[PDB]
């Protein structure tokens, strides 16, 4: 955020599932005051997570809503992909995520994970917030540790490439 | 940057300074003789030339002096700006190296912009973080490699490293031209669902390259169709498209053969060739129109480690007038159709 | 324009082909003034190709993207409505105009036919140029007239009134 890091958490939930016929197409509704290309990014995340959930149709056969709290700056706006995917991923298979775990990082069209900014400050918040476990792009690992030493003492890291590895560490 | 508030106005002053008809008799105030400056060579630097009257804009010779490129700037800094550094720091080659390749590194990652002055304030640091070390006792001799150079001028303002050193099928490599100039992207297309199929479009959001991205991907479906009859892939699946939103709008449209070739490459599941960077706009029945921004769009495929890139046929005189520094170690393909494009990515 | 006398070529096209009406893409003259004169001889285009051959579907659903050259004055800008009227019909008919022809002239939204300016620049770019036949508003034969005789001697000159007539002698 601007002068800050606070953590958010993104939260998901519209019509229920009508178990009826399989052509429909089902639908995300995002709020949070995205811009422009914030709403472009969680229209991605949606694709990502509803080809990556090729396994059951819960992405495609629900209407579903998705709610990103305010205060990421317009910038660091699309670094929520990662947290978005996860979001629809666990509402999908009906089971929450690690209980201590905080993300960041976009994500493009087929899963590669792009470096953010403000690593420090997001660094800062996850240990303030409580937070053990910490998932960060694999192109911002030497932003992470060009950092102090108390900033990070007892915060787990797992630097990646590509969502299955997030997939996997946060189930 | 002529003062032209509430006390005076100058700019009247030059207007008759600085007429070529009026030079021969001044006349100031002071003297109340008139003096010939017609032999006076006059020269006046200005950074924009809108803040500037008409009538002194008329009366002036202007010259527009451009930044340099990436090539030009390594001679400066070879030639000049190391040596003066050198000699305002108090050190030679033997104490601290500064070899070409860790200047051509600096100047990719670091020094991207049209002048000198940061390239220099960038020498400077590095020469000085070198003196540091040397006067504290901790070095009597600094040595800067590429791998080196992240500790002394900090962390790198661009990356070298792209979204995907082999791409998979649906993203395909083209190169843009933003209002900075020379900027590479990966257009990707992805499927949404598991009987007519549907065009999912995000990205740089213009109202002509909608249409543009429209027909790019019912050319795409007439192409396949009748390349490969019995693949029914475009047709009956639905899919996403993802542009991303580098190109100005005059240039959003030039993305029509990149966006094809993405959408058959998905379609038939064969990544394209590696190093592949491709423009153009395609018409319906697939004539490549000319684009813009050649040199911009030829720089970035130099820094991106492309080798290969694709222009459209009628940019040939475009590209041909660029220097060899330029485009030297590019293998060009020049294309009327886009069959031909389709041959060079195999 | 207003270094003289011009001659520019109008240019319409086709791209991307009973829910949607085709529509009309100008990107020579930008302005308010050439864009409802764009708009008004679309709409006649459109209203003649009706009442005339009333099959083809070409002209109501077909996204044309016509194309008018920048250089003419503000005011004489609107000068180019038959042109237009003309370019639209014959890219629907699918067939050229008559080869060495000129025309200039304001068209209505039904087709009628105004005054326009700068007669004799006109004349002498098109006869600068390679033309036989020119095509005036009927309202011009005075100015048309006053020019010396080794101007229009070379060009047959056709004072119209409504634009059946242009498309009489256009094709």
């Amino acid at each position: 955020t601007a002068m800050g890091g606070s953590t958010l958490f993104v939260e998901t939930s519209r019509p229920q599932d009508k178990d009826a016929k399989g052509d429909k197409d089902g639908s995300l509704e995002v709020t949070g005051q995205l811009g422009e290309v914030m709403k472009e990014s969680a229209r991605i995340a949606y694709t990502f997570a509803r080809a990556f959930l090729m396994q059951n149709d819960y992405l495609v056969t629900s209407h579903i809503h998705l709610h990103v709290p305010e205060g990421a700056t317009p910038k660091d706006g699309p670094s929520a992909g990662c947290t978005i995917v996860t979001a629809l991923l666990s509402l999908a298979m009906g089971r929450p995520v690690r209980q201590n775990l905080a993300m960041t990082g976009e994500v493009s069209l087929t899963g590669k994970i792009l470096p953010v900014g403000g690593i420090k400050e997001k660094t800062i918040a996850a240990k303030r917030a409580g937070v053990t476990c910490i998932v960060l792009p694999a192109e911002n690992k030497k932003d992470f540790y060009d950092l102090a030493a108390f900033i990070t003492e007892g915060l787990e890291v797992h630097f990646v490439e590509h969502y299955r590895e997030i997939f996997d560490i946060a189930f | 940057k002529i003062g032209r508030g509430y006390q005076g106005d100058p700019s009247s002053a030059l207007l008759e300074l600085l007429d070529p008809e009026q030079n021969a008799n001044f006349l100031d105030h002071y003297l109340d003789v008139p003096v010939d400056l017609s032999k006076v060579l006059f020269i006046c630097t200005a950074n924009v030339t809108d803040t500037i009257p008409e009538p002194l804009r008329d009366r002036m010779e202007m010259i527009n002096v451009s930044g340099y490129v990436a090539q030009e700037k390594l001679a400066i800094a070879e030639r000049y700006l190391v040596p003066q550094a050198r000699a305002l720091c108090g050190l030679d080659e033997s104490k601290a190296k500064l070899s070409s390749d860790v200047l051509t590194l600096l100047i990719k990652q670091y020094c991207r912009e049209s002048g000198v002055r940061n390239l220099q304030k960038q020498v400077e640091k590095v020469l000085r973080k070198s003196a540091y070390k040397i006067v504290s006792g901790e070095a009597e001799s600094v040595e800067v490699t590429p791998e080196n150079l992240q500790d002394f001028v900090g962390k790198p303002v661009f990356t070298v490293e792209r979204m995907y050193d082999v791409t998979p099928p649906g993203v395909v490599m083209g190169l843009a031209w933003t209002a900075m100039g020379g900027s590479t992207l990966f257009v990707e297309t992805s499927l949404r669902r598991p009987k007519d199929g549907s065009l999912e479009v995000t990205g740089q959001l213009g109202e002509v390259m909608k249409e543009s991205a429209r027909i790019a991907y019912t050319f795409a479906r007439a192409f396949l169709m009748q390349h490969a009859p019995a693949n029914d892939y475009l047709v009956t699946s639905h899919i996403h498209l993802h542009v991303p939103e580098g190109a100005t709008p005059k240039d959003g449209p030039s993305a029509g053969c990149t966006i094809v070739t993405a959408l058959l490459s998905l379609a038939m599941g064969r990544p394209v060739r590696q190093n592949l960077a491709m423009t153009g706009e395609v018409s319906l029945t697939g004539k490549i129109l000319p684009v813009g921004g050649i040199k911009e769009k030829t720089i970035a495929a130099k820094r991106a480690g492309v080798t290969c890139i694709v222009l459209p046929a009628e940019n040939k005189k475009d590209f041909y007038d660029l220097a060899a520094f330029i485009t030297e170690g590019l293998e060009v393909h020049f294309v009327e159709h886009y069959r031909e494009i389709f041959d060079i990515a195999f | 324009t207003a270094m003289g006398g011009s001659t520019l070529f109008v240019e319409t096209s086709l791209r991307r082909p009973g829910d949607k009406d085709g529509s009309l893409e100008v990107t020579g003259q930008l302005g308010e003034v050439m864009k409802e004169s764009a708009r008004i001889a679309y709409t006649f285009a459109r209203a003649f190709l009706m009442q005339h051959a009333p099959a083809n579907d070409y002209l109501v659903t077909s996204h044309i993207h016509l194309h008018v050259p920048e250089g003419a004055t503000p005011k004489d800008g609107p000068s180019a409505g038959c042109t237009i009227v003309t370019a639209l019909l014959s890219l629907a008919m699918g067939r050229p105009v008559r080869q060495n022809l000129a025309m200039t002239g304001e068209v209505s939204l039904t087709g009628k036919i105004l005054p326009v300016g700068g007669i004799k620049e006109k004349t002498i770019a098109a006869k600068r140029a390679g033309v036989t036949c020119i095509v005036l508003p009927a309202e011009n034969k005075k100015d048309f007239y006053d020019l010396a005789a080794f101007i229009t001697e070379g060009l047959e000159v056709h004072f119209v009134e409504h634009y059946r007539e242009i498309f009489d002698i256009a094709f």
